[PDB]
């Protein structure tokens, strides 16, 4: 028993149940305020799922996070309108799903940290943005104290915002817990002061996925489960750039 | 007159019969280097007709190819009878006087002896197309690159011939001369005339030429 | 796909229109039209493709999205098979003789 | 008196009066045939003025043409979709207008002319590509008979097609006659055997313009008047590309 | 027993006469009112014998260059 939700374009079938967890409780929104007489601005036919590159899930693996809205920089036309447009918002829709015999064990974390902002891995220096982003490509949390000439000091059990890895159940966040589930859905609506933004200038929010369980298997069986995230924009808008005179 | 003319209807102002080609072929064996003959349906070879269907840019019609043959021997036998075989565009074509080709059930042919009222039959409008074009501004290739103008537009079948008799001592030759009409003509489109002598049987090709003929002066 | 029935994968079936190249990565592929067919779920997918008559013409291919798990099977093999059939309204006009047999021999 | 005609993200200026000649009386259309449910196409955001370069006239100019729609194949995303669609049909709105004094004459002669078929130099060769178009540049005729290794049998007085150039006015046409006009609208539906074929591999119709009596001046003036085109795209339909199917 | 149908013969009707006439018959053969019962795949190998099914195996279809586009 399944249905297989498709946005246009693009197709993804998904298991029945599995429950939606809406971040604050809020969908998505296009914003109704008046005064945009002086700076109008329209809405789209980005509204379709992009699906990044599966990642291994093995034992002793430490964690992955992925840093939005750049992390869908080179996706599509969605890519363009962060270079065509000064100013965007946009909600998300993010499946998280995985595959997973019976034999299998472990669960994982998968959580969304509104504003999360890194160390650096000395404690005088500032990270740059070639360590701490990676594009559409995973980034890594590491076991293990070490240096970096810049680097974010990532050690999982900090989270690499110096709090304790055990209470960023405070933010959006599903448990996928093998033996039960296999898939999560968080809907995270726009969150930040001003109403608008530079897509690239700024991040939103930084997608992490923290195995505590670590995966293990019975006899025979893979050695690795793989990982699949798939992520969708929801009710997007981006400033007009159209003059509001006449000849 | 009293009332509208209509002898300058589309249907009257084509739909003439006309000869568009002769040929020759005659009794003998598959050895023999002339013994069947063939002629590929084109309408751009009689200058005369050629000009009034270029009139217009688009045409889609029936049409009637009516054979009057007539036959000779030469110095020194039972009535011959003779083979006229359509065959569709696409089929299959003989190389000699004895193939399968002539066997084949999805070619249309006629049988006919001397002395009776000349064959003919009817093709019908045949083309994926739902016109024939009299002029294409393309290439064959889907980049530019292929044969210009007169591609696979403007494609009909052709007709074969040959005798259906055995050899037998001295040579007969026939010579068929082939009679050809549309009707139900419908035309689209209309064109200028044609100032210049074709040149080409498969090109707009032209040498320029004057306008209009020398006067001794303008003035009266 | 007619694989064991604990094995699980997922496939990324694509499409292009006619007059356009086929796709020469997954990431271009999945760019084009595609049906994302994760077999653990579903055990045939149909499509539907508008647009034949008759070089220019689609195509059709198949991407693995991520390799198959096997349940502890020690030789991999695993297979899929592909149908055919004319769908809804087709149609033909003029008849001529088929190429796949040459005359008689008897 | 005038108004201005917009089509959106695009405005022109026009004279009020200058009338539009419709070819063959019957304006750009959707087609609305049926049995298109194994074939189903969509219609559309190219719908835009595109101004090509404007062309000197000057006094003992021959003439100029281009070729359409093989003319529009680098302008924007009309561009795009001759490359990704392997049918398409579109029916066209052509303003011809141009500058000039009140001390010039000559008038010229606008015409579309649907499959126009050209020579080639010599009388047995066969034109290339490179000789019968020059993407968004003007082409031009020639007046003096002269031999090129491809080319165009150009004359002026047989227009490239062995006919009389006086009798072209049997196609859609306007003249533009300096003391009354500087502008003409020729609005252009999609005439082909076919409902849809390949843009790039077909051309539809050939803009020409032709002087006759030729462009002069009183004393002092300009010696060149400066003409321009623009070309406007209407009822554009492309096939299709989504699959049928389903799950 | 079954497919059995009639046959024809030709001859002259005139007496032998001084010089031999010799004649070539051409047979032309269609059906008509044409009616199917339970349909068939189409034969894939060449014909053999003519009154028996016989034939020779013969490849499923033409060769590839691989598989992969």
């Amino acid at each position: 028993r399944v249905r297989s939700i498709t946005l246009g374009n693009s197709t993804i079938t998904t298991q029945e149940c599995a429950n939606v967890v809406v971040g604050y409780g809020e969908w998505p929104e296009y914003l109704s305020d008046n005064e945009a007489t002086a700076e109008d601005q329209p809405t789209v036919a980005t509204c379709r799922f992009y699906t990044l590159d599966s990642v291994q899930w093995e034992n002793g693996s430490p964690g992955w996070w992925w840093k939005f809205p750049d992390a869908l920089r080179d996706m599509g036309l969605f890519g363009q309108n962060m270079y065509y447009h000064y100013l965007g918002r946009a909600g998300y829709t993010i499946h998280v799903q995985c595959n997973a015999s019976k034999f299998h064990q472990g669960c994982i974390l998968v959580v969304c940290v509104p504003e999360a902002e890194m160390g650096s891995a000395q404690t005088s220096g500032v990270v740059n943005y070639e360590h701490i982003s990676k594009g559409e490509i995973a980034s890594r949390f590491t076991t293990t104290t070490t240096a970096e000439d810049h680097g974010v000091q990532a050690a999982v059990w900090n989270a690499g915002m110096g709090v304790g890895v055990g209470n960023l159940t405070i933010f959006p966040h599903q448990w996928i817990n093998l033996r039960t589930n296999n898939s999560a859905t968080i809907v995270m609506p726009y969150v930040n002061s001003v109403p608008m933004d530079n897509m690239y200038r700024h991040h939103n929010f930084t997608l992490m996925i923290i195995p505590f369980v670590p995966l293990d298997f019975s006899a025979g069986a893979s050695t690795y489960v793989p990982i699949t995230v798939t992520v969708a924009p929801m009710c997007a808008e981006y400033n007009g750039l159209r003059l509001a005179g006449h000849q | 007159n009293n009332h509208v003319r209509s002898e300058s209807t589309i249907e009257n102002f084509l739909a003439r019969s006309a000869c568009v080609f002769y040929l020759e072929y005659k009794t003998g064996t598959k050895e023999d280097s002339n013994s069947f003959n063939n002629w590929v349906i084109t309408t751009r070879r009689v200058a005369q007709l050629r000009r009034k269907l270029e009139m217009f840019t688009y045409l889609r019609f029936d049409m009637e190819i009516t054979v009057v043959i007539t036959s000779s021997q030469d110095q020194s036998a039972p009535v011959l009878t003779h083979q006229i075989m359509y065959v569709p565009p696409g089929g299959p074509i003989p190389v000699s006087v004895d193939d399968y080709s002539w066997q084949t059930s999805t070619n249309p042919s006629i049988f006919w002896t001397e002395g009776n009222a000349p064959a003919r039959m009817s093709i019908p409008f045949i083309s994926i197309g739902n016109a024939y074009s009299n002029f294409y501004d393309g290439w064959s290739h889907f980049s530019q690159a292929g044969v210009y103008g007169f591609t696979t537009l403007n494609n009909m079948g052709q007709l074969f011939f040959r005798h259906v008799n055995k050899p037998n001592p001295a040579a007969i030759t026939s010579v068929a001369r082939i009679y050809f009409k549309p009707k139900h003509v419908r035309a689209w489109v209309p064109r200028p005339p044609r100032l210049c002598p074709y040149i080409n049987s498969t090109n707009v090709n032209f040498e320029p030429k004057p306008v209009t003929e020398v006067r001794t002066n303008i003035i009266t | 796909f007619c694989g064991s029935a604990m094995t699980t994968g997922k496939f990324l079936l694509s499409y292009a229109p006619p007059g356009a190249g086929a796709p020469k990565t997954r990431k271009d592929a999945m760019l084009g039209t595609h049906v994302v067919w994760d077999v653990g779920l579903q055990s045939s997918c149909v499509l539907c493709i508008p647009w034949i008559s008759q070089t220019n013409a689609g195509f059709v291919t198949c991407w693995y999205q991520t390799s198959v798990v096997s349940p502890a099977s020690n030789q991999p093999k695993c297979y899929m098979m592909c149908m055919v059939s004319a769908c809804n309204d087709f149609s033909v006009r003029m008849l001529r003789d088929t190429k796949f047999i040459e005359q008689t021999s008897f």
